[PDB]
């Protein structure tokens, strides 16, 4: 999400994700908690076991927010304002953790959409996830 | 790196299935496309303009193969990562002047490529072990910096 | 450079730097080449010795570009467009190196303006230098 | 870390002049102001709202002093950084879950504070040696991650 060509790639790739955005969000969270145990610290009130209902529900919320973002690529700060305050001012999430979640989401997309996850699309997605991360941490700036 | 016996065995079993030529070529190619500043170190490979030119470049495929072969050595020598990569650390620091952050980037790209190739078999638990491996290699390559 | 309060702190701090912007730019470059030897790679055509005329001249160019930036805090991408192309498309500078130069510039300011380099001002400057770095690497995004 | 004999001597000489209470309090305070996510780990210190509240907080000064004292141990044990920081690495990883990137951040803040306190005496050559020290401590604290 930045250049015209990147916006086109991101919109097209997310069309292929479609109604699976919630499921992929949940899986990406699972890959993150297992691969990067430092992240479990933000979720003391969750059951973090595999198949947990709370992770499922939260993954849906993450997927919906990403789906929102793709619809508002020309005004991410406006569309994601409530979430900036939450992550940066209330939760004080360490910015490094956004890079970790992004990697886990890219990993999850590779698993499920191997033919659609081309080098060009991977590069556009990376930029998109970095743009979202910047917005969510923008209160730190 | 410190893996359980179960973890090590699952890591090794997956490696049996890794085509170092296909995976290596794809991993290096994606690094060059997704993080374009890395192209600076590979000027002698010729045309690296667009994704099509990168992914089909014979020098990218040949070098990617060498990189994966070297990863493979690390995977079979998990107790002696520092010793296995000592010479390569020297080359990358002293001669090439590559910032160590880029070793982490290539490691993560390799994981994404493994995920693409193995699909559902590349489970959240298996990725977690590979993340350990990847970090261990990056740290071993950074040691002489 | 972002929030109103940060813009005010940055403008005020740079007023104290004043005509020394070039000298501080040169010193920051020197601290970078010595502290972080990987950076010397981008300057093979320079004499990198202490007191070198080329480092002096280049430090002046860096200081002037920062002085420009402070005058255009509401449109950094517009003001710094020529420089984005140079650093990202022609030179392919690794983004990590911007964080290193920023640290060295902050170090140099601490040396010369110890009474003016307060915690509030340090925080605003950090944000300013990060905003400049983002613009100069924006072609990567 | 690997310093020449001349470098080590200059590092040690500067440390003779370091007030661990003043420098330590200022370094931790600036970390909390400049990188506000770090405040998450220090909730028990009370009011950390604004720069004024942070810099004057007695718990921030007392903890900053402890951190600098521990840095001082590293400076006097440059050959055995890993051994000197083994216990603290365990605490920071296992108990506190601090991301290692933050050790680098605190190290750089400490250098900026040294620059502020020593002015022209903190030469480009002396900063270069301190950068080595700071990286060595960060790496030693990250070792058990
Ligand atoms: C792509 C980046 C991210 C997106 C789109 C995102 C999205 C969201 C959304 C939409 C919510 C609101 C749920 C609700 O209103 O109940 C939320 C909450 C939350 N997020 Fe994030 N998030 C991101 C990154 C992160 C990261 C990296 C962390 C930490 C590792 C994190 C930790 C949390 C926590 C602790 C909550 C509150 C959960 C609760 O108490 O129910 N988020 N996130
Ligand atoms: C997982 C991390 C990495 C591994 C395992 C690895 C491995 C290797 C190997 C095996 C060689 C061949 C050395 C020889 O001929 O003896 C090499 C060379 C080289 N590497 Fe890496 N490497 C890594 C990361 C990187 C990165 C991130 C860069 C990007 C700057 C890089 C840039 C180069 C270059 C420019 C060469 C020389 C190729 C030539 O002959 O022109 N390496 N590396
Ligand atoms: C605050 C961030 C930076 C600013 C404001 C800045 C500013 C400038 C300016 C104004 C020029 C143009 C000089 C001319 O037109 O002759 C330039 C050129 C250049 N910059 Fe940067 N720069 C920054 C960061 C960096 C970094 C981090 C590096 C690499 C470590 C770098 C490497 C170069 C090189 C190699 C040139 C060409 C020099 C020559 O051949 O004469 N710059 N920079
Ligand atoms: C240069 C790197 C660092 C050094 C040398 C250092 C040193 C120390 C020392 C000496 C202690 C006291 C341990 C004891 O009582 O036995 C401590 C505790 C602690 N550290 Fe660090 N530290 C570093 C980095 C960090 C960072 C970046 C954070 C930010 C998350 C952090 C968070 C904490 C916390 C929350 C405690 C516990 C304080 C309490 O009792 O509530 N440390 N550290």
């Amino acid at each position: 999400v930045l250049s015209a060509a990147d916006k086109t790639n991101v919109k097209a790739a997310w069309s292929k994700v479609g109604g699976h955005a919630g499921e992929y969000g949940a899986e990406a969270l699972e890959r993150m908690f297992l691969g990067f145990p430092t992240t479990k610290t933000y979720f003391p009130h969750f059951d973090l076991s595999h198949g947990s209902a709370q992770v499922k529900a939260h993954g849906k919320k993450v997927g919906d927010a990403l789906t929102l973002a793709v619809g508002h690529l020309d005004d991410l700060p406006g569309a994601l304002s409530d979430l900036s305050n939450l992550h940066a001012h209330k939760l004080r999430v360490d910015p490094v953790n956004f890079k970790l979640l992004s990697h886990c989401l890219l990993s999850t997309l590779a698993v499920h959409l191997p033919n659609d996850f081309t080098p060009a699309v991977h590069a556009s997605l990376d930029k998109f996830l970095s743009s979202v991360s910047t917005v969510l941490t923008s209160k730190y700036r | 790196v410190q893996l359980s016996g179960e973890e090590k065995a699952a890591v090794l079993a997956l490696w049996d299935k890794v085509n170092e030529e296909e995976v290596g070529g794809e991993a290096l190619g994606r690094l060059l496309v997704v993080y374009p500043w890395t192209q600076r170190f590979f000027d002698s490979f010729g045309d690296l303009s667009n994704p099509g030119a990168v992914m089909g470049n014979p020098k990218v495929k040949a070098h990617g193969k060498k990189v994966l072969h070297s990863f493979g050595e690390g995977v079979h020598h998990l107790d002696n990562l520092k010793g296995t990569f000592a010479a390569l650390s020297e080359l990358h620091c002293d001669k090439l002047h590559v910032d160590p952050e880029n070793f982490r980037l290539l490691g993560n790209v390799l994981v994404v490529v493994l995920a693409r190739h193995f699909g559902k078999d590349f489970t959240p638990e298996l990725q977690a072990s590979y993340q350990k491996v990847v970090a261990g290699v990056a740290n071993a390559l950074a040691h002489k910096y």
